[PDB]
């Protein structure tokens, strides 16, 4: 459905828990990239933070 | 990470006006803790009937509000709220 996040995490997720990643809808009021862990625990992500794109870059070079 | 607790997504509910999603109430669920919204966050103050009537298209005249202590608190502005899909 319509998912948004409420609030961040603003600690670091180890790249070696990391599985996926998606961004929120443009109509939340929060933008965040979710990233969703090898447990299967979605952690919301400020978007704006220099280590979430770092993080998105990383499992985009994946492929 | 223990603290990011409270820091998943969670499901909101739709509107017609191209007005910011809105959470029903002022807590969510994330694993396997009952979480508050921020306080100021956009949300909708329903009766246990309206929820009762919320489908997936605009049939309740939802109360907008702004989360207060974990709270709904009224503005006064009315919006047609519905469930995705």
């Amino acid at each position: 459905g319509r998912e948004c996040c409420l609030e961040y995490f603003k600690g670091a997720i180890p790249l070696r828990k990391l599985k996926t990643w998606y961004q929120t809808s443009e109509d939340c009021s929060r933008d965040a990239i979710v990233f969703v862990t090898v447990q299967g625990r979605a952690i919301c992500s400020d978007p704006n933070n220099k280590r979430v794109k770092n993080a998105v870059k990383y499992l985009q070079s994946l492929e | 990470y223990e603290e990011a607790r409270c820091a998943c997504p969670a499901r909101h509910l739709n509107n017609t006006n191209g007005t910011v999603l809105k959470l029903l109430g002022c807590h969510y669920f994330c694993n396997g803790t009952l979480c508050t919204a921020p306080d100021g966050y956009p949300c909708y103050n329903l009766t246990a009937q309206q929820v009762r009537t919320l489908t997936t298209y605009p049939n309740t005249s939802c109360a907008v509000g702004v989360c207060m202590k974990g709270t709904c608190v009224k503005n006064g502005t009315m919006e047609q709220c519905f469930k995705t899909p």
